[PDB]
């Protein structure tokens, strides 16, 4: 688009078509009827709260501290 | 002994027992003097024999029957201590209240957690 003081090109990330978007979009179709369901790569938090999850457990504190909850 | 009489004359009896603690606190008070070595937590040697002597005569029987209830102190709060722990054994439905619950104005402060009955 060049306006009359300012020419902005509105680029885009990816090839776009019609057979492309297309194949996208039978995958997205596809992942949700089979159900499928992908893991994040987030290999930070995955470690942190297998941690935490590890500490918490058979912890018992609220049964030994009379905290009246 | 007031109760075995009713019994035994054919009736059927309740007793109400205000507080069985004290029954053995009044024997641990008096157990060193009569110069007995002491035992668990200061207690009497013959704790479990003092406190089985009684509860073994307040039953129900072919000739009458005794219904009791009996208000059971714990010192400190400790369900361990030697005297709620021997007396759990004498009782065949136990309500076990709380302070943890009590403080939340629940009332009455059972705990359905312990509480039992065969």
């Amino acid at each position: 688009e060049v306006q009359p003081g300012n020419v902005t090109v509105l680029a885009d990330t990816a090839i776009r078509g019609q057979d492309l978007d297309e194949a996208r979009a039978m995958e997205a179709k596809r992942k949700a009827e089979e159900h499928i369901s992908s893991s994040h790569g987030d290999v930070d938090y995955a470690q942190a709260s297998a941690e935490l999850a590890k500490a918490i457990a058979q912890l018992r504190v609220i049964e030994l501290t009379k905290k009246a909850m | 002994t007031m109760a075995e009489k009713f019994r035994d004359e054919g009736r059927d009896v309740l007793l109400f027992v205000d507080n069985i603690y004290r029954y053995t606190l009044a024997g641990t008070e008096v157990s060193a003097l009569l110069g007995r070595m002491p035992s668990a937590v200061g207690y009497q040697p013959t704790l479990a024999e003092e406190m089985g002597v009684l509860q073994e005569r307040i039953t129900s029987t072919k000739t009458g029957s005794i219904t009791s209830v009996q208000a059971v102190y714990v010192p400190a709060d400790d369900l361990t201590d030697p005297s709620p722990a021997t007396t759990f054994a004498h009782l065949d439905a136990t309500v076990v209240l709380s302070r943890q619950i009590a403080s939340l104005g629940i009332y009455p402060a059972v705990d359905p957690l312990d509480s039992t009955s065969r």
